[PDB]
């Protein structure tokens, strides 16, 4: 019973399910290690397993999604690849730094420069760099993966809809997202709403009594319901099945 | 030795930002190095992400686009044509 703006229109019924991502700045910490060459390494080791892999997710989305999905990543693929993003953290490392902590600076560091930028044509990529940097973060570790988490059919639950997240889950099992902010016409936004895929925001709710519980979400209406009377629902179903299943059928509301 | 040429941006460097993200194909395509600079006289070297969000704050402003190679003109005409849509 919550009023949400409905950003793409469409109808979908699943549980609500937050992305397993989660600030791991938190993670930081100072000291000193001996391993400039295992370190430097090691991150080429992991860009190999973190550029491919994101190539790769980039080139399903391609085949599917939207071009323009691609033109973000593929941007982005490059970035990581681009030996400067790679010589500045074996850069830290010349001087003793670790690439668990080192890579985090470098990408705290370039945050930074990325917003400097005003046109938010672009300096909003921040945002996307951030994203890069999780996936750098679990790739540094062969003992941290998988797809995380792939579930059989729900809906995402984010404060901000995000790009890089949804190129973490897959579409198939994803069918709309409900965020409680991006909005206008975020990458992300823009994105999700020329894929045709249901998706609100305004939702002014936490995700902690969301867990796995009953979300549907209305975009032609841009509502959501919570485990409301079975009753209604039912009616629901004959309301549309009346005629004017188009328009928004004659309901409450200015009457 | 090198060829430029001065490209006045109308609040659009081209098409979005395929432009600048199809140059790094081109220059591994072609052979050359192409190098960007704004009026401010910042350079904003087709070979670093920061630059070329500095070149977006540039909608309005001119820019000196610089090429060296043999290809140096295929790059530059690229990219020129690019930015003339």
């Amino acid at each position: 019973r919550i009023r949400a703006l409905p950003a793409a229109p469409g109808v979908a019924i699943a549980e609500g399910w937050q992305d397993a991502t989660l600030p791991l700045m938190e993670q930081v910490y100072q000291a000193s290690t001996l391993d400039p060459a295992l370190e430097r390494e090691r991150l080429t080791g992991a860009l190999e397993e973190a550029a491919n892999e994101f190539r790769r997710y980039s080139k399903r989305f391609a085949a599917g999604a939207q071009k323009e999905t691609a033109a973000i990543f593929d941007l982005y693929s490059h970035l990581l690849s681009d030996t400067r993003l790679r010589r500045e953290l074996f850069a830290e490392v010349d001087k003793g730094s670790v690439a668990e902590w080192a890579v985090k600076t470098v990408i705290e560091k370039f945050a930074e420069q990325f917003a400097a930028l005003s046109d938010n044509y672009l300096k909003e990529r921040a945002g996307d760099l951030r994203a890069l940097g999780q996936r750098l973060l679990f790739h540094l570790d062969d003992a941290n993966q998988g797809p995380n988490a792939w579930p059989e059919r729900f809906i995402l639950v984010a404060d901000e809809l995000s790009a890089t997240t949804l190129a973490e889950l897959p579409q198939d099992r994803l069918v709309g997202v409900v965020v409680r902010d991006g909005a206008a016409n975020s990458q992300a936004a823009i994105m999700v709403r020329a894929l045709g895929i249901p998706t609100v925001m305004g939702a002014d709710i936490q995700p902690s009594v969301l867990h796995r519980r009953t979300l549907i979400v209305d975009g032609y209406r841009g509502e959501l319901l919570v485990d409301p009377e079975p009753v209604l629902l039912q009616e629901y179903q004959r309301l549309i099945s009346e005629e004017i299943e188009l328009s928004r059928l004659a309901e409450d509301d200015v009457n | 030795m090198t060829v430029k040429q001065t490209v006045e941006i109308t609040n659009k460097l081209g098409m979005h930002a395929r432009p600048a993200m199809k140059l790094f194909e081109l220059m591994q395509g072609f052979d050359a190095e192409v190098l960007l600079r704004n009026d401010e006289g910042t350079e904003a070297e087709a070979n670093s992400v920061i630059a070329l969000l500095m070149l977006d704050s540039a909608k309005g402003r001119q820019i000196e686009v610089e090429a060296t190679g043999p290809q140096e003109e295929e790059a530059l005409a690229a990219v020129i044509a690019l930015f003339n849509s």
